[PDB]
C-alpha cells in the first residue's frame, strides 16, 4: 500500500505473463474449492501442515519440489523455443527484458526449489528410518525449515504476479546486480528468497547432522550404517560449513542495495570481484549437496536390484568423505578466466581434477556390486543403470572443463551448460525419480505402475541426450549463454534438435505425471502388504508400508552391516515382542506456519520498501519465537494400548500374506 | 569447573589485552614484532577462553567437540586464506 | 535429552564461525578499500575499545559465575548474576551505538568508503549478536523467575554460555584484527 | 564438429588449445569408456533372467580389484595434472607471445551493449571492429567502462573478463588471414546479444597501413571524455564507426574514471 508498490508493479499490457498468472490463480481456486467441498481442512491442518514427523515433511518437500519442477520446465521450454524462432532470422517472442527474467527465475527455481527440496525430502523420509529413530533430533526446526523454504518458493512465484524477477543471471554477479545498473526490484525478490531459503537449508544441515550422529540404534556402530546414511552426513556436514558463505554474501549486496555501501561497487574503493569469489566459495559444495545423496540412494539400489551384498563399504565412505574434505579447495575453478596468475590457475585445476578419483571409485564399485548379482530390471535399476552411463560422460567432459588451458574457450560457452544440465540430469534427477519409486511404498503403502515409470525413464533419457548433446556441438562452435536476439543462423540447425530433445523431456514429465495418477487410481491391488517389496537390506523395510508416527514399537538391536537382512537370514525378522511400553513422541506445533507467514510479510515488505510493514513482519517472527519459548507441553506419551493394536494389525497382515 | 579455573582465565586474559594494548599505544618495538606478538597473545588468548571459560574438553560428546572444532578451524584456514591469496593475486595482474 | 540440544546449538556456533570468518576475509580484502577518506589510524580511538573489551570480559565472567550458580541450585544468585552480564552487555552495546552515531553524524557512514563499509559490516554483525544474546537472557530471566531451575532452564542456560563465550572470542579476534592492528 | 571453430582454429593459441582439449579426451576415454561398457555388459550377462551366470551374494570386498579400482584413476590424474601445470603455465592470457614481429597494442573498452577499440601506436578508435597484420603478434589490454563483459575471439584462441577501473592483458596471434567473429561471453543485459565485432586479419602490412589511413578518413573525432562519454550513452547493436584523432591518454582516464 506504500513504497514503490502501486498499479503499475503488475504487467497489465504482456499477455504471457497474465496468462501464466491466469493459469496459477485459477489452478490455486480450484484447488482451495475441492478441499472445501471435501472438508479437509482441518485434516490438512492437524497431519500434514502442523505435522512434526519426518516423514511428512519429506513428502511435502517431494510435493513442493514436483510442482516447482513444472514452472522450471515451463521456463526451459520458453527459452528454447525463442532460441529455435531468433535462430531462423526471427525476431521471436521473447523480448530480453522477459528473457532474462525468465533464465535467471529458471534457474534459482530449478537450483534452489527443486533439487534440495526433493533431496532433503527422501533424506527426512528414510534416514530417521534406516537409523533406527522415531523422530529427528529438532522435529520444529524440521518443520519451520520446511515452513522457510515454502516461504522462499512463495516469494519467488509472487515475484511473476508484482513486479518483476532479477535480470542478472541466478547468482546475481555484483556490478549487474547494483543499485546503480539495477534499479528494478526483482534483485530484492532473488535476495530475500534466497536468504530464507538458506535459513531453512542451514537449519535442516544442523538438524540432520545432529540426528545421524545422536540417536543412532544401539549397537549400530559408524562403520555398520546403510551407505545413503554416511552420504546424507556428508551432504549436511557441507550444508552446515557452506550456507553461511551464502547468507554473509547475499547480505552484503543487500547491505550495497539498500544503506548504498560500496562492498562490490565499481567506485569509491569497492572489490566487486570478493562478491564473485565468496559467491563461488559457497557456490561449488552446493553441487556436491545435490549429488552426495543421489549416490546413497544408487548404492541402496545396487545394494537392493543386484540381490548382492555392496561391494567395497569401506572404499564408498571414504570416497565419500575425501569428496566432502576436497569440495572446499576447488572453487576457483569457476572463473580461470577471471585472470589470476598462472600458479592460482594450475594449483586449483589439479586439485579439481583431483576430486575426480573418489567419484570414479564410487562408479566402479556400483559397476562390481553388478558382478555377479541376479539384476532385477525394475524402474529403480534403470535409473541406475542410466545414470552410470550418463554421468561418467559428465564426468569426462567435466574433468575437460577443470584444465584451465580448455576452459579459456569453453568457459560460459553452451559446452559449460551441456556439462552441468549433463551431470545434474544424470545424478540428481535421475536419483530423485529412483528414490521416489524405490521409497514409494514406505511413504503411501502401495507400488507404482511400472508400465509408465520404464516409459518415463526412456523418455527422459533419449531426450536428454537428443537436448544436450547439440549444446557440446555448440559450446564447440563459439556460441555463448543467455543469447536471446540475432542468434548467428549457423547455430540453427542444432538448437532445432535440441528443441526437439525438449519435448522429449516434456512427454518424459507428462509419463510421469499419468503414472502418480495411475498409481493412485489402482491402490487397492498394488498394496505392499510385506512392508518389504524388493527385499531390501536396511532396517527401513522392517516397519509396515504405511510406517506409525512412531517409526519402531521397539527400538531395534543391530550387530551387522545390512541389519533387516541378516534379520531375515537368522530367521528372526517379525517376531512378537512380550510387551509394549508408553512412548514418548513430540507433539504437533502450528508456530511454523505462523512465523513462516511472517518472515512472507516481511520479506515482501523489504522487497517494496514498505519499512513499517516489515518491522511489523520481523516483531510477528520475534514476538511468535518467544512466545513458544515458553510453553512446555511439548511432548506427550503413546499409551500400550494403540501400540499393540498397529502391531497386532501389523503382525495379521504378515501372517495372512505370508 | 570451579570459581578458581574461571579466576585464573580472567587473569590470564586481563594480561593478554593489556600487554597488546599498551604496547601498540606506546610503539615500544619494530612493527614486524608489534604485529606478531599481539597476534600470538590474540591466539594464546583464544586458547584460554576455549579451556577455562567453554570447558574444551575431549571426551564430551565422545569425541565431537574436539572434532567439529578442529574440522571448521580446517574450513576457515581454508577460506580466509584462500580468499587472501586469491585478491591478492588478481589485484597484483590489474594494476597498470 | 539437554546432550543433543547442546551439541545441536555447537554446530551451530561452528556455522556462525564460518559466517563470522567470511566477515574477516571481506574486511581483510577491503582494509586499504578507503579512497580519499579516513584511514584506520585516522579514527579508531583505542581507549574506547579497551573500555569496550573489559566491559565485555567483566559480561563473560559474570555470565560464568552465574553457570556455577546455577551448578549450585540457587535462584538469587542466578538472577542477580544475569541481570549485572545484561548490565554489562547493554554498557558494551551503548558504547558501540554511540561510535556508530558518531561516524555517522561525522559524514564517515558506510556509503564513504569500502573499508568503512566492511568496518561497519563486521562491528554490526558483532552487535547484532551481542543484542540477540542480550534479547535472549532478558526472555531467560522472565522465564526463570516464573518456572525456576527446571531440565529446559539449564539446557536453555548452558547454550547461552557457549553462545556468550562465543560472542567474546569473536570480538577477541575482532579487535586484534580491526581495531588493534588498524591503528599500529 | 570437425569444421567448428575450436577444433578448426586459425590462431597459435587456439591450435595448443585444441591439442591440449584433444589429449585430454584421450585420456580420460580409456577409463570413461570401460565404465560404460562394462555397465552394459554387467546389466545384460548377469540378469536375473540367466541361469549359466556366476551367482556370488557373499563377494563383497577384494584387495586386488580395489587396488585395481584405486590405481587407474590416480595415474590417469597425475598425467593429465602433469600436462595441466605446464600447458597453464605455457598458455596464460598475461604472457607475452615468442615472435620476431613486434606486437601491436589494441586497448579494448567495454562500453554498455557495444565494443570499443583504440590504436594508441596509430592514435585511431573504432567501434565493433578491428583489424592487425597476420602472423602478428596481438597485445589486447581489455577493461570495462560498465558492468563485467568478457572479451573473446573463438577462432583466434583465449577469452578474458573486462571489469570497470582494472586493466587486463591479453595476447592473439592469427596464422591464416580473413575475417572472424567476436563476441562477449558474459552478460552484460538486455543488449548484450547485440555485442558482435569482426577480427580482420590482413594478408599483409599495407592492407592493415590502408585500413589505419580509412580510419583517419573519419569526420568524427575522440579527443575529449566528453565524446568518451556522449558515445557512452545505453545504445544496443551499435554500427561499426571509426574516429580520427585519439585523445593521448583516454585508456588510463577510462581506468582513472573509478580512481584505481
Ligand atoms: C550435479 C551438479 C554438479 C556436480 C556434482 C559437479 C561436479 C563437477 N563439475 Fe560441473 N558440477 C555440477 C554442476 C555444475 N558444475 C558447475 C561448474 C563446473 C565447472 C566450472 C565452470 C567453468 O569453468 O566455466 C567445472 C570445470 C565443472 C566440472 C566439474 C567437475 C570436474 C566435477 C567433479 O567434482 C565431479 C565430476 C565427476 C566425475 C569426474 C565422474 C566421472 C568419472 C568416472 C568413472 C571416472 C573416470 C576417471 C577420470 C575422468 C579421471 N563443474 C556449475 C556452475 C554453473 C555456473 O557457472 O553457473 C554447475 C551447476
Ligand atoms: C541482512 C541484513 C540486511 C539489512 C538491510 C536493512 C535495510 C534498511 C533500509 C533503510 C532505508 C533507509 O534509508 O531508510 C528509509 C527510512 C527513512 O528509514 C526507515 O524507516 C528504515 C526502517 C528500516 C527497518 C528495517 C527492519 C528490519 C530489521
Ligand atoms: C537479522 C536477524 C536478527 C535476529 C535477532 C533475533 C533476536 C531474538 C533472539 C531470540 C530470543 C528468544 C530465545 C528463546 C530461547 O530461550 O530459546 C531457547 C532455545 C533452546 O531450545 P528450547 O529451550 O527447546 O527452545 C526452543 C524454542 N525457543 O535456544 C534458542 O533457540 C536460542 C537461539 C538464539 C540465537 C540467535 C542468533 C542471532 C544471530 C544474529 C543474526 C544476524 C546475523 C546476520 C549476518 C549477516 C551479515
Ligand atoms: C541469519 C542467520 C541465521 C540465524 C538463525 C537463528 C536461529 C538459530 C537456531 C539454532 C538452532 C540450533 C540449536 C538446536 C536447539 O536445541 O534448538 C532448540 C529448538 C529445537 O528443539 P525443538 O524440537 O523445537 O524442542 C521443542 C521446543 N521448541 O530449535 C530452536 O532453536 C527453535 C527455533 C529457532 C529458530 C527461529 C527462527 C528465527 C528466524 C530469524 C531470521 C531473521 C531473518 C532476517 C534476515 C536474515 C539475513
Ligand atoms: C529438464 C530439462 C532442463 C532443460 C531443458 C533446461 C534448459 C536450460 C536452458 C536452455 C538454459 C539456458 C542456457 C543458456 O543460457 O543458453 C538453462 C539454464 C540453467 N539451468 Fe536449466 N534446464 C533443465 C533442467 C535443469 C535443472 C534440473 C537445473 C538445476 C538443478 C537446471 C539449472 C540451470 C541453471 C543453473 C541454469 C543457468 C541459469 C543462468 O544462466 O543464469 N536446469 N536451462
Ligand atoms: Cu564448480
Amino acid at each position: 500500500m506504500f513504497g514503490k508498490l502501486s498499479l503499475d508493479a503488475v504487467p497489465f499490457h504482456e499477455p504471457i505473463v497474465m496468462v501464466t498468472i491466469a493459469g496459477i490463480i485459477l489452478g490455486g481456486l480450484a484447488l482451495v474449492g475441492l478441499i472445501t467441498y471435501f472438508g479437509k481442512w482441518t485434516y490438512l491442518w492437524k497431519e500434514w501442515l502442523t505435522s512434526v514427523d519426518h516423514k511428512r515433511l519429506g513428502i511435502m518437500y517431494i510435493i513442493v519440489a514436483i510442482v516447482m519442477l513444472l514452472r522450471g520446465f515451463a521456463d526451459a521450454i520458453m527459452m528454447r523455443s525463442q532460441q529455435a524462432l531468433a535462430s531462423a532470422g526471427e525476431a521471436g517472442f521473447l523480448p530480453p527484458h522477459h528473457y532474462d527474467q525468465i533464465f535467471t527465475a529458471h534457474g534459482v527455481i530449478m537450483i534452489f526449489f527443486v533439487a534440495m527440496p526433493f533431496v532433503i525430502g527422501l533424506m527426512n523420509l528414510v534416514v530417521p528410518l534406516q537409523i533406527g529413530a522415531r523422530d529427528v533430533a529438532f522435529p520444529f526446526l524440521n518443520n519451520l525449515s520446511f515452513w522457510f523454504t515454502v516461504v522462499g518458493v512463495i516469494l519467488v512465484n509472487v515475484s511473476l504476479g508484482v513486479g518483476e524477477f532479477a535480470q542478472t543471471g541466478w547468482l546475481a554477479y555484483p556490478p549487474l546486480s547494483g543499485i546503480e545498473y539495477s534499479p528494478g526490484v526483482g534483485v530484492d525478490y532473488w535476495i530475500w528468497s534466497l536468504q530464507l531459503s538458506g535459513i531453512g537449508t542451514t537449519l535442516t544441515g544442523i538438524n540432520f547432522f545432529v540426528t545421524i550422529l545422536k540417536m543412532r540404534a544401539p549397537g549400530m556402530t559408524m562403520f555398520k550404517m546403510p551407505v545413503f546414511t554416511w552420504a546424507s552426513l556428508c551432504a549436511n556436514v557441507l550444508i552446515i560449513a557452506s550456507f553461511p558463505i551464502l547468507t554473509v554474501t547475499v547480505a552484503l549486496l543487500t547491505l550495497d542495495r539498500y544503506l548504498g555501501t560500496h562492498f562490490f561497487t565499481n567506485d569509491m574503493g569497492g572489490n566487486m570481484m570478493m562478491y564473485i569469489n565468496l559467491i563461488w566459495a559457497w557456490g561449488h559444495p552446493e553441487v556436491y549437496i545435490l549429488i552426495l545423496p543421489v549416490f546413497g540412494v544408487f548404492s541402496e539400489i545396487a545394494a537392493t536390484f543386484s540381490r548382492k551384498r555392496l561391494f567395497g563399504y569401506t572404499s564408498l565412505v571414504w570416497a565419500t568423505v575425501c569428496i566432502t574434505v576436497l569440495s572446499f579447495i576447488v572453487w576457483l575453478h569457476h572463473f580461470f578466466t577471471m585472470g589470476a596468475g598462472a600458479n592460482v590457475n594450475a594449483f586449483f585445476g589439479i586439485t579439481t581434477m583431483i576430486i575426480a578419483i573418489p567419484t570414479g571409485v564410487k562408479i566402479f564399485n556400483w559397476l562390481f556390486t553388478m558382478y555377479q548379482g541376479r539384476i532385477v530390471f525394475h524402474s529403480a535399476m534403470l535409473w541406475t543403470i542410466g545414470f552410470i552411463v550418463t554421468f561418467s560422460v559428465g564426468g569426462m567432459t567435466g574433468v575437460l572443463l577443470a584444465v584451465p588451458g580448455a576452459d579459456f574457450v569453453l568457459h560460459n560457452s553452451l559446452f559449460l551448460i551441456a556439462h552441468f544440465h549433463n551431470v545434474i540430469i544424470g545424478g540428481v534427477v535421475f536419483g530423485c525419480f529412483a528414490g521416489m519409486t524405490y521409497w514409494w511404498p514406505k511413504a503411501f503403502g502401495f507400488k507404482l505402475n511400472e508400465t509408465w515409470g520404464k516409459r518415463a525413464f526412456w523418455f527422459w533419457i533419449i531426450g536428454f541426450f537428443v537436448a544436450f548433446m547439440p549444446l557440446y556441438a555448440l559450446g564447440f562452435m563459439g556460441m555463448t549463454r543467455r543469447l536471446s536476439q540475432q542468434i548467428d543462423p549457423q547455430f540453427h540447425t542444432m538448437l532445432m534438435i535440441a528443441a526437439s530433445g525438449a519435448v522429449l523431456i516434456a512427454l518424459g514429465i507428462l509419463c510421469l505425471v499419468i503414472q502418480m495418477y495411475v498409481s493412485i487410481r489402482d491402490r487397492d491391488q498394488n498394496r505392499d502388504l510385506t512392508g518389504d517389496p524388493w527385499g531390501g537390506r536396511t532396517l527401513e523395510w522392517a516397519t509396515s508400508s504405511p510406517p506409525p508416527f512412531y517409526n519402531f514399537a521397539v527400538v531395534p538391536h543391530v550387530h551387522e552391516r545390512d541389519a533387516f537382512w541378516e534379520m531375515k537370514e537368522k530367521g528372526e525378522a517379525y517376531k512378537k515382542p512380550d510387551h509394549y511400553e508408553e512412548i514418548h513422541m513430540p507433539k504437533n506445533s502450528g508456530a511454523g506456519i505462523v512465523i513462516a507467514a511472517f518472515s512472507t510479510i516481511f520479506g515482501f515488505a523489504m522487497i517494496w520498501h514498505i519499512w513499517w510493514l516489515a518491522i511489523v513482519g520481523f516483531a510477528g517472527m520475534i514476538i511468535t519465537w518467544i512466545v513458544k519459548s515458553f510453553d512446555e507441553d511439548v511432548d506427550y506419551y503413546v499409551p500400550v494400548a494403540e501400540i499393540e493394536k498397529l502391531e497386532n494389525q501389523h503382525f495379521d497382515e504378515i501372517t495372512k500374506a505370508g | 569447573g570451579s570459581v578458581k579455573t574461571y579466576m585464573t582465565g580472567f587473569i590470564l586474559s586481563i594480561i593478554l589485552t593489556v600487554i597488546p594494548f599498551w604496547m601498540v599505544m606506546t610503539g615500544a618495538a619494530s612493527p614486524a614484532v608489534i604485529l606478531g606478538t599481539i597476534l600470538a597473545m590474540a591466539v594464546v588468548q583464544v586458547l584460554v577462553h576455549l579451556v577455562c571459560f567453554l570447558h574444551m574438553n575431549t571426551k564430551s560428546d565422545e569425541g565431537w567437540n574436539m572434532t567439529a572444532f578442529v574440522f571448521t578451524v580446517l574450513i576457515i584456514a581454508i577460506l580466509v586464506v584462500g580468499s587472501i591469496w586469491i585478491m591478492w593475486n588478481l589485484n597484483y595482474n590489474m594494476m597498470m | 535429552a539437554g546432550g543433543t540440544k547442546i551439541f545441536g546449538f555447537w554446530i551451530y556456533l561452528m556455522s556462525d564461525c564460518i559466517l563470522f570468518s567470511i566477515l574477516f576475509a571481506t574486511y581483510a580484502v577491503l582494509v586499504n578499500g578507503t579512497a580519499g577518506g579516513p584511514t584506520g589510524k585516522d579514527i579508531f580511538e583505542l581507549p574506547f575499545v579497551l573500555v569496550e573489551t573489559f566491559l565485555l570480559l567483566f559480561s563473560s565472567i559474570t555470565y560464568g559465575m552465574a553457570a556455577i550458580a546455577m551448578y549450585k541450585n540457587n535462584k538469587s544468585q542466578v538472577i542477580s548474576w544475569l541481570a549485572l552480564t545484561w548490565l554489562f552487555g547493554a554498557g558494551f552495546i551503548g558504547m558501540e551505538i554511540y561510535e556508530f552515531h558518531h561516524l555517522i553524524v561525522n559524514g564517515m557512514g558506510p556509503d564513504r568508503s569500502g573499508f568503512l563499509s566492511a568496518f561497519f559490516a563486521l562491528v554490526g554483525t558483532h552487535g547484532l549478536h551481542v543484542t540477540s544474546g542480550l534479547i535472549w537472557m532478558a526472555v531467560l530471566m522472565v522465564q526463570i523467575a516464573r518456572r525456576g531451575l527446571t531440565s529446559t532452564n539449564r539446557t536453555r542456560i548452558m547454550c547461552l554460555s557457549l553462545f556468550w563465550h562465543f560472542l567474546d572470542v569473536v570480538w577477541i579476534c575482532v579487535f586484534t584484527v580491526v581495531y588493534l592492528m588498524g591503528a599500529m | 564438429g570437425c569444421n567448428s571453430a575450436l577444433l578448426d582454429p586459425k590462431g597459435q593459441i587456439g591450435l595448443e588449445q585444441r591439442s591440449l582439449i584433444l589429449t585430454a579426451f584421450g585420456l580420460m576415454l580409456i577409463v570413461v569408456i570401460p565404465a560404460i561398457l562394462m555397465a552394459v555388459g554387467f546389466a545384460w550377462k548377469y540378469r536375473a533372467s540367466n541361469k549359466d551366470a556366476k551367482y556370488s551374494p557373499n563377494w563383497s570386498h577384494s584387495n586386488k580389484v580395489e587396488a585395481v579400482v584405486w590405481t587407474v584413476p590416480i595415474l590417469i590424474i597425475i598425467f593429465l595434472a602433469v600436462l595441466t601445470w605446464k600447458t597453464t603455465h605455457a598458455l596464460e592470457p598475461s604472457k607475452p607471445l615468442a615472435h620476431d614481429e613486434k606486437p601491436i597494442t589494441i586497448e579494448v573498452v567495454s562500453m554498455d551493449w557495444k565494443w570499443f577499440f583504440i590504436y594508441p601506436e596509430q592514435g585511431i578508435a573504432t567501434v565493433n571492429e578491428i583489424a592487425f597484420p597476420a602472423n602478428t603478434p596481438v597485445y589486447f589490454k581489455v577493461t570495462s567502462n560498465s558492468v563485467m563483459n568478457s572479451f573473446f575471439i573463438p577462432r583466434l584462441g583465449s577469452q578474458i573478463y573486462a571489469m570497470a577501473g582494472m586493466q587486463t592483458r591479453l595476447h592473439l596471434i592469427a596464422n591464416e588471414p580473413g575475417t572472424y567473429d567476436g563476441i562477449s561471453a558474459s552478460y552484460s543485459g538486455p543488449g548484450f546479444s547485440g555485442m558482435k565485432f569482426k577480427a580482420i586479419a590482413t594478408p599483409d602490412r599495407a592492407a592493415f597501413d590502408q585500413w589505419v589511413a580509412k580510419a583517419k578518413q573519419s569526420p568524427n573525432t575522440m579527443s575529449d571524455m566528453a565524446a568518451f562519454e556522449k558515445l557512452a550513452a545505453p545504445s544496443e547493436y551499435n554500427q561499426v564507426e571509426y574516429f580520427s584523432n585519439v585523445k593521448p591518454d583516454l585508456f588510463a582516464d577510462v581506468i582513472n574514471k573509478f580512481m584505481a
